[PDB]
């Protein structure tokens, strides 16, 4: 199945940068492992290199403005042909949940 | 200053591969072991 | 008010890459009609791009894996230097992984040695550590996440010389304790090693697509 072939993967944001063109197979696009591919412009940009974890995203806002709450941050495994640390396929998500406190008293 | 070292029956020589040559899995261990002998002799010397 | 238009497409460029995929481009000009005193602007794009496929594989440089486990802390031509004032050494190894297609080889020392004392299974005293920092709410996205902090029986490391100075090239090497000791301490809450406590995390947000 053909796919959109991009020339660069940002990794810092998981975006597909530098569109090379479309109408080409995935095996041909990832012959250069520095490239990246995505289906149309819906998202989920996968680089053609070895799968490696991205950077932890910023903490989501605390679920409550009062007392103790909980906040999340994500990290996406991005790559091609292989797995991240933990038998993780490219595209899966990993979360860290931490107790937050915007205001200590309600 | 005309000293010359003659290769004889008491001399021992073995090749030490360069950095890029060390990446073969069998020459990996050679560059490992040749590096341990390096640090071993200088710091601990001999108990003899 | 003259309407401009495109001219003939020039020669196509060869595939600039010898491996994988590249980009060739064709170029045209708006030189035959030319917009005069206004008009439009030839309408469209004067540059076409096309992908060329050489159908031959291409490289990737190997990366260092994480450092392995430290070897046992021993001394040459001596037995176990455990629970003794005898500084030893221990080694550690790395593995170059991912190098394919004539890629650049891993750069750096794949072996690592440091000096050490041996407290493997050495009976020592201990004292309860303070409450550790609250961990993560686990399981995330799962039913009812809970944190966890703990106090543990921390061994009282013996006051040995942290640095041993050798000559030859006047080399001083840091000495680091290695091994799993047996910390002795009074019971706290019916436990001798580690006593922890959990608290549920409040107002847990749902895990959705970014
Ligand atoms: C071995 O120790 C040296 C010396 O620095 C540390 O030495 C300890 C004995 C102790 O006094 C500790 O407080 C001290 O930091 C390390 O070299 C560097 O030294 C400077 C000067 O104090 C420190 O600020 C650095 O943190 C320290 N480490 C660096 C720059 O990486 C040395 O790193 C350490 N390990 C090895 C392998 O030599
Ligand atoms: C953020 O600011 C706080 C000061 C509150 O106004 C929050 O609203 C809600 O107020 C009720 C009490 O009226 C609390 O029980 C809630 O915890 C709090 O979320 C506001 O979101
Ligand atoms: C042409 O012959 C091939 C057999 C390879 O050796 C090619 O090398 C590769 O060229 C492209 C850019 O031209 C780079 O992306 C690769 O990193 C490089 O290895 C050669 O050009
Ligand atoms: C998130 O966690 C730490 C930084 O807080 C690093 O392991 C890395 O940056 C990861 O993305
Ligand atoms: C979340 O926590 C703080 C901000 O509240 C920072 O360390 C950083 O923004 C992190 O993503
Ligand atoms: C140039 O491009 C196309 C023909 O290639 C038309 O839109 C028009 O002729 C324009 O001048
Ligand atoms: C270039 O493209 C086509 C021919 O390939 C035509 O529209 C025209 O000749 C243009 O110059
Ligand atoms: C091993 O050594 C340290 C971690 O102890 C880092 O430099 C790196 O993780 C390396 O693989
Ligand atoms: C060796 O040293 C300690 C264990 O004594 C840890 O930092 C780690 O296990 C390393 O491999
Ligand atoms: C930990 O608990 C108390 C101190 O809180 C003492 O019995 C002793 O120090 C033990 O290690
Ligand atoms: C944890 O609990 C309190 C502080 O919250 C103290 O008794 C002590 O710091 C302990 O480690
Ligand atoms: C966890 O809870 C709070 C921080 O949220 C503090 O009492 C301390 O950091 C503890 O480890
Ligand atoms: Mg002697």
């Amino acid at each position: 199945d053909p796919v959109l072939c991009f020339t660069q993967y940002e990794e810092s944001s998981g975006k597909c940068k530098g569109l090379l063109g479309g109408g080409v197979s995935v095996e041909d696009c990832c012959l250069n492992t520095a490239f990246a591919y995505q289906k149309r412009s819906g998202g989920l940009c996968q680089p053609c290199r070895s799968p490696r974890w991205s950077l932890w995203s910023t903490w989501a806002p605390c679920s409550v403005t009062c007392s103790e709450g909980s906040q999340l941050r994500y990290r996406r495994c991005v790559g091609w042909n292989g797995q991240c640390s933990g038998k993780v396929a490219p595209g899966t998500l990993e979360w860290q949940l931490q107790a937050c406190e915007d205001q200590q008293c309600c | 200053p005309n000293l010359s070292y003659i290769i004889g029956k008491d001399t021992w020589v073995e090749h030490w591969p360069e950095e890029d040559e060390c990446q073969d899995e069998e020459n990996q261990k050679q560059c490992q072991d040749l590096g341990a002998f390096t640090e071993s002799m200088v710091v601990f010397g001999c108990p003899n | 008010g003259v309407a401009g238009g495109w001219g003939p497409w020039g020669p196509v460029s060869p595939c600039p890459v010898t491996c994988g995929l590249g980009q060739t481009m064709e170029q045209r000009t708006c030189n035959h009609p030319v917009p005069q005193h206004g008009g439009p602007f030839c309408a469209g794009d004067a540059t076409r791009t096309h992908i060329c496929n050489t159908a031959v594989p291409c490289p990737v440089d190997g990366e260092w894996d994480s450092w392995g486990e430290w070897s046992p802390c021993i001394r040459r031509n001596m037995k176990s230097i455990s629970c003794q004032e005898i500084p030893g050494q221990q080694s550690r190894g790395r593995t170059c992984r991912g190098r394919k297609f004539d890629g650049h080889r891993c750069a750096g020392q794949q072996q690592d040695i440091r000096h050490c004392y041996s407290i493997q299974h050495c009976p020592l005293k201990g004292s309860w550590s303070e409450w550790s920092t609250w961990g993560l709410c686990m399981p995330p996205c799962g039913p009812n996440p809970t944190r966890a902090r703990q106090r543990l029986c921390t061994p009282l490391l013996p006051k040995y010389p942290p640095t041993v100075s050798m000559v030859e090239g006047q080399g001083e090497k840091n000495v680091t304790f290695w091994g799993r000791p047996l910390p002795r301490c009074e019971e706290l809450q019916g436990q001798k090693l580690v006593v922890e406590e959990k608290r549920p995390c409040l107002h847990v947000p749902a895990c959705k697509d970014p």
